[PDB]
């Protein structure tokens, strides 16, 4: 019953955690988040402070 | 020698003010520029109650205009009369009122209080011998009702002796013009009641009335609305202003028109009022001006005096004429129109009869009148406010600005229980 | 920076009179008088004394952007007035399950006035 | 003194700022050059001079696809929109509230809040934030609301009025638009302040038969919603008798916290012809706003009750004239009234007559724009509900949002809470026994 | 008798050089030919010779010949003494030790005694604005090498190091996270203020706010050249509040080792976005701490201003100034550290900026600001991360270890570049009490 399964499909399923990209001028310019220095990445690391 | 500080908040009060100003720039002989261009010398005897004096003979009024939304006062600058006033007392404040009375009363007016008292200690302080303040606003919306009754409580602290006169424009019964009014008019009404010492209450209804049964004006606009108010504000503050018999100031006026603390709402009246059909019928005498006076067409307020009894009358005449006329005639309509009037208080008119009329006129009268009929005004805004709060109507923003449920019931409550004192003379 | 208060000369320097806004940072207004020498809290490279019970918050600012905010943001106007008790509640609720938008820098502030009937 | 930031998202808003930007420069005189040929200061409410005597445009028109922003940036006024100002982005949002509230909406988020605070921190008065949006479109219900939320973080209690073109009644330009109508209304409920609603069917008709065009298109219908923000906004720019704020649009009709979803109808919407015969006097232009064909919302106003209604006369409008036509209209018992509202009429009297865009609509003396906020819209939510069910049974057309980011619960929420709205119009409208 | 001495180090500095000197000669009338074309306001960059002519107090040093070799053939080559222009025969190889140890301890000395005949001179110096990438050999080594001995010598004497940072992707060099953290471990206790402008930022601020999508490292030393050329202004054209070299140090580094201010333009238009802007102070003021316009990727807004100093060049009328930095110190987004309530500098000089036949427009007002953010701290941890992904397969360990650095160094200089993480952190914390 394909109702049934394509309702069931769409109920149980968890959507993304979408990638983050920011655009940065008017034309739509895309440019990735986490490899950017704009985003707090390395300051979570484990030898941070230690050696 | 005795001064006046004027008031004007919200956009029909700043409006009412600038034709006030421009009619008693013309009867005091004020050019725009702020000059004196004049033929009298009874002009400048009693102009230090409403103009300060400047350099080289400028003449400045004595005026704080306050609004929260510096518009009014654009168009009013803009004006004629607009280069007469201190750019130091226009004080305004960037912000909208949005007509709250949570909004002018308890946030932003709040925040423009102390500047706009700061000017009022400036003008009040120089002064000889303050008697007291007229403020011009209107109950229905914001600004001239919350941000005004915030001064009101405030300047009545810091001067308790003075006589506040507040020219009220009150909700209409016909149409409306903001939806809140009943819920501006009950908060604005009960701070109202014990605070100011004389409250004239203007509808804007009767002022169409008397703009086209009375005047049979064909285009009236706001300018001829606020003149007709302008010309009963004149005529009230005339014994100080210029010599006559029988001089009657504002306190003297506050004296004889309020038996009781709390009734002091009045209905102002002024009838030198003919039509343009009918100015060369006219048959000038003091009983026409008394007829023209006392019928329930040319009363400013939307409350017909027949249907109950005057407590107390005034009128303030203007203009070189007999006292026999004058006497007998506000004796004979007592004398005739017996049930309207309350038989405990016996010959319960007022007369004051000044010299100098006009420009333009021979004879003037203003007409004050507190009656019973006022019930129906405040009975009014009391079904209103009541179809509107059972339902909790409109409540949203008052109280998302602050307020609470038990502000509302104690203004009703005090509403109701100034409708009680007006009604038990009815029955004696 | 601690935004002091020109005394006398407030209504220039608030916020909204300057062209701001956004929701601004408060002013202090009454500054609190002590008397005495202040002892030191640091060293010389700026680390802080051991005993020293030190504070929880991060040492940078929770400036939240617009991929750490929560999605279905709750809203900065909430008054409680003529509506129900299931609906305050899921109002409420929604504020009270939003902590992290609550406590940052460019965070919500929100004003939860009014009273539902009961 | 009194700015009025205009945020336009999507075809619709960048294409109804064309219009509404036109009517505000042939109105203070702005030429398309920004340079005004004077040789005063009223621009200020839309305009910010740079010294040099150019006049740049308050908006941030933002569109997730170019094209039509494109076409703004090479064309009759590609001098005067600050380039900055002008924020396309490259993908669009293929009718998916969802890749507008959640993925390609939440990049174009960053800037247009930059720029909006820009255009903010040079105004020495705001009064609003203006959005004009379709209730139908990845970006009209995708970037509006991420907008509208991120606004209210920043911008927490400011005015944020929502000028929106709601789904038709029948017509409908998308299979999917029941859906992205739903879900933003949900979003919005709780962020925006008074959104007023424009129904494009209704403006269709009153088109053929009150201005004579046989064959409409977006752009006869864009400037007659331009002349609609001018009376809006008209008070803030030109004298008048009773000024009218856009704070006090919120307050004197959003009546209790959800509903704030207000009608728009203007009059005076005659046709050069048909005017050499009219005295469009300022009854004859009340009578109209509350005539149930003039309804710029295809929701007879007979089906349901009044809750509030500001008109807007702008013009050559006696004072007295205004008083005398409210009342009749409330003898009228066709027009209803709740009785939670004894004075529902509010009134705003200005002295600008309409201005006329070099194109269509007669030269009038006098004008009203009409805002109620009718029960009657009860029936535009119930028919948006039918929609949102008969296809929501079926989970169709959900794969879409659900590959995005919006769960598939999310859908349930929404429609959940567009029911408790249609209980709430019940209740407003039930009139006390006692 | 307000002198200072620009010693430009490596072919980052040489070329840096070009643009700042045109731009100074433009500023002072000096002509290409070292002859000012019929006042003493050159005296702070240009000593004149008695044959009239104003040579420039500058010593440009590379461990190579062609970026030099081509500033002594080029249109500028009658204006630098021919002997400030001091060339190697061998460059250093991107070899922080082939530039402190190598091919570098034999140019040492000429370098001091021409920095020593250009410092005698000199009634009063202000310091020594040297110029250097933190990347390659000379611009890390050679660096060093001066800047250890230039303390020795001028010790009290100022030493500001405008230099290039690592950007946070785009990066020319294999081998740059070592030399980085090397130089930065050396020049740590012997630098002073030393402002970073990573390329990345300014090529995307070229893009955003200019307008030229493919730019060159030309249009970068311009932009560069005019951030200098606002840190002195003061010692050359007059102002209302002047603010000395040994000022910019003073009133921004907080603790000895946080000694890396960040930097940032204001108008930064085309002259053709500049005609739909009004570029009023206010505007100039929240741009120079907009993070779109910053010369070092990377967002304050995460991070926590410790010392801004604020630079305003043209006619910047006072009230508008305090009214700006009034409307930041209320903005939520711009937070600061709890140990700095006031953390603003001033500097309203009058000289509006000039234009160098480039790009940017002819504007009345402009500002430059130095602030000292704790969010550099992403650049260090990613700076040092690199490092750990080599240092740890001792890879490219064998190069330096052949030409002096023993092995030891690159360890130590790891745990210093540790405790620059733990400071930034410790140092932005704060106490209950
Ligand atoms: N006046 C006017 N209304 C429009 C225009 N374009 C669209 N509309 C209305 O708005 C609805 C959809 O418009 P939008 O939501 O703005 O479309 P969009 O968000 O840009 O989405 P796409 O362009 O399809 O990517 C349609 O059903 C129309 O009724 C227009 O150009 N002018
Ligand atoms: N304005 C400008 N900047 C430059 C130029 N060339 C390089 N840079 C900057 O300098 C950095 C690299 O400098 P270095 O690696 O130190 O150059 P080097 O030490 O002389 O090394 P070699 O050229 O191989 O001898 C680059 O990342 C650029 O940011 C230039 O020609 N003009
Ligand atoms: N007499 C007179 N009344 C006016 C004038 N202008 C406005 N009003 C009255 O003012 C009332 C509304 O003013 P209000 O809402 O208080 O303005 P606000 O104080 O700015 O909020 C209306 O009911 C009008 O009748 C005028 O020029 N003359």
């Amino acid at each position: 019953n394909f109702i049934n399964t394509n309702a069931a499909n769409v109920i149980m399923g968890v959507a993304k955690k979408p990638k983050p990209v920011y655009v940065d001028k008017r034309t739509g310019d895309k440019h990735d988040l986490e490899t950017s220095g704009l985003v707090p990445k390395y300051i979570n690391k484990k030898d941070y402070g230690v050696t | 020698m005795r001064e006046i500080v004027h008031l004007q908040a919200g956009q029909c009060g700043n409006q009412i003010g600038a034709k006030f100003w421009e009619v008693i720039s013309d009867e005091h002989g004020i050019d725009p520029t702020g000059t004196y261009h004049g033929d009298s010398d009874l002009q400048l005897e009693r102009i230090n109650v409403y103009y300060n004096e400047a350099t080289g003979g400028k003449y400045v009024p004595r005026a704080v205009l306050v609004d929260l939304e510096p518009g009014t006062m654009d168009s009013v600058r803009s004006g004629p009369f607009g280069q007469i006033f201190r750019p130091d007392n226009f004080v305004f404040g960037q912000s909208g009122a949005g007509n709250n009375w949570a909004k002018g009363h308890y946030t932003e007016g709040a925040e423009l209080v102390d500047s706009v008292l700061d000017v009022v200690r400036k003008e009040a302080e120089s002064c000889d011998c303050l008697q007291g303040f007229q403020l011009t606003h209107s109950l229905g919306g914001g600004t001239g009702s919350g941000m005004g009754t915030l001064l009101i409580s405030k300047i009545r602290e810091e001067y308790p002796d003075r006589i506040m006169n507040t020219f009220s424009v009150v909700p209409s019964p016909k149409v409306s013009d903001t939806v809140v009014e009943p819920y501006n008019a009950t908060l604005s009404v009960h701070q109202l009641v014990e605070n100011t010492d004389e409250t004239y209450c203007i509808d804007n209804e009767a002022l169409y009335d008397i703009c086209f049964r009375t005047l049979k004006l064909t285009t009236p606009t706001y300018g001829d609305l606020n003149h007709l108010v302008s010309a009963t504000m004149s005529g009230v503050t005339t014994c100080l202003r210029f010599p006559g018999q029988l001089n009657a100031d504002l306190r003297k006026l506050a004296v004889n028109m309020v038996p009781f603390p709390r009734l002091h709402f009045f209905m102002p009246g002024f009838a030198p009022l003919t039509s343009r059909g009918s100015q060369q019928y006219r048959a000038l005498t003091v009983p026409e001006l008394t007829q023209q006076m006392f019928d329930a067409k040319n009363m400013m307020a939307a409350c017909d005096p027949r249907h109950g009894r005057y407590l107390t009358v005034a009128a303030v005449f203007r203009g070189r004429m007999s006292m026999k006329e004058v006497d007998e005639q506000m004796l004979n309509v007592q004398n005739k129109n017996s049930s309207y009037f309350v038989e405990w208080i016996p010959n319960n008119v007022k007369t004051a009869v000044c010299d100098i009329p006009p420009r333009g006129l021979k004879m003037s009268a203003t007409f004050i009148g507190n009656s019973t009929a006022i019930q129906e005004l405040f009975k009014r805004i009391s079904e209103q406010f009541t179809a509107m709060f059972r339902r909790k109507a409109f409540l949203h923003w008052y109280t998302g600005e602050g307020m609470d449920e038990m502000e509302f019931t104690e203004a009703e409550s005090n509403m109701n229980d100034l409708g009680n004192p007006v009604v038990t003379r009815g029955a004696c | 920076a601690t935004n002091y208060s020109a005394n006398q000369y407030e209504k220039a320097f608030s916020p909204r009179y300057l062209q701001n806004w956004s929701l601004a940072k408060p002013t202090k207004q009454r500054i609190s008088s002590h008397e005495g020498y202040t002892q030191i809290i640091a060293n010389d490279r700026g680390h802080l004394l051991p005993s020293v019970p030190r504070s929880k918050a991060s040492p940078w600012g929770s400036f939240m952007g617009t991929w750490d905010m929560p999605l279905k943001v709750p809203p900065a106007r909430v008054t409680l007035t003529s509506r129900t008790a299931a609906g305050a509640a899921s109002l409420t609720k929604w504020i009270q399950k939003n902590p992290n938008l609550l406590k940052a820098s460019n965070g919500l502030r929100p004003e939860i006035l009014g009273k539902p009937h009961d | 003194q009194r700015e009025c930031i205009s945020v336009h998202v999507g075809q619709a808003g960048v294409q109804i700022g064309n219009a509404c930007w036109e009517l505000y420069c042939l109105e203070h005189g702005i030429q398309p050059d920004g340079q005004m040929p004077s040789d005063d200061d009223s621009f200020n409410t839309f305009f910010s001079e740079t010294g040099a005597g150019k006049h740049v445009p308050r908006a941030v028109f933002v569109d997730l696809e170019p094209t039509v922003i494109d076409e703004v940036r090479t064309g009759t006024y590609r001098q005067l929109f600050h380039p900055e100002q002008l924020i396309t982005g490259k993908e669009d949002a293929a009718n998916n509230y969802a890749r507008g509230h959640y993925t390609i909406g939440k990049e174009l988020i960053d800037l247009v809040l930059d720029r909006i605070r820009k255009l903010a921190d040079q105004c020495t008065g705001l009064q609003g934030f203006l959005i004009f949006h379709s209730f139908g479109g990845g970006t009209g219900s995708g970037f509006t609301s991420l907008l509208m939320e991120r606004l209210s973080v920043d911008y927490g209690k400011k005015s944020k009025l929502e000028f929106s073109i709601y789904p038709a009644p029948q017509v409908s330009t998308a299979v999917v638009e029941p859906y992205n109508s739903i879900l933003t209304t949900h979003t919005t409920l709780e962020h925006s302040d008074c959104a007023f609603m424009v129904d494009n069917e209704a403006i269709y008709d009153i088109c053929r038969r009150n201005l004579d065009i046989e064959r409409p298109t977006y752009t006869n219908l864009n400037r007659l919603i331009s002349q609609i923000v001018s009376s809006i906004t008209a008070s803030l720019r030109f004298d008048g008798a009773l000024n009218v704020d856009l704070t006090e649009f919120q307050t004197n009709l959003v009546p209790y916290p959800r509903i704030h979803f207000p009608l728009a109808t203007y009059a005076p919407v005659i046709s050069a012809e048909k005017a050499y015969h009219e005295q469009l006097s300022v009854a004859e232009i009340t009578n109209a706003c509350f005539e149930p064909a003039n309804q710029m919302v295809k929701c007879d106003p007979r089906h349901g009750k009044y809750m509030a209604c500001c008109l807007l006369y702008r013009g050559d409008v006696v004072p007295k004239d205004v008083n005398a036509a409210i009342a009749a209209i409330k003898t009228k018992r066709s027009i209803q009234f709740v009785d939670w509202c004894p004075t529902g009429f509010k009134v705003g009297i200005n002295y600008q007559p309409p201005t006329v865009v070099p194109g269509d609509l007669a030269k009038v003396q006098r004008a009203v724009c009409m805002l109620s906020n009718t029960t009657a819209i009860a029936e535009a939510w119930a028919r948006l509900d039918h929609k949102f069910d008969l296809m929501y049974a079926k989970r169709a057309f959900v794969h879409w949002y659900v590959g995005e980011g919006m769960e598939e619960g999310e859908f349930s929420e929404a429609r959940e809470d567009m029911a408790a709205l249609e209980k709430d119009y019940e209740e407003v409208g039930m009139d006390s026994v006692e």
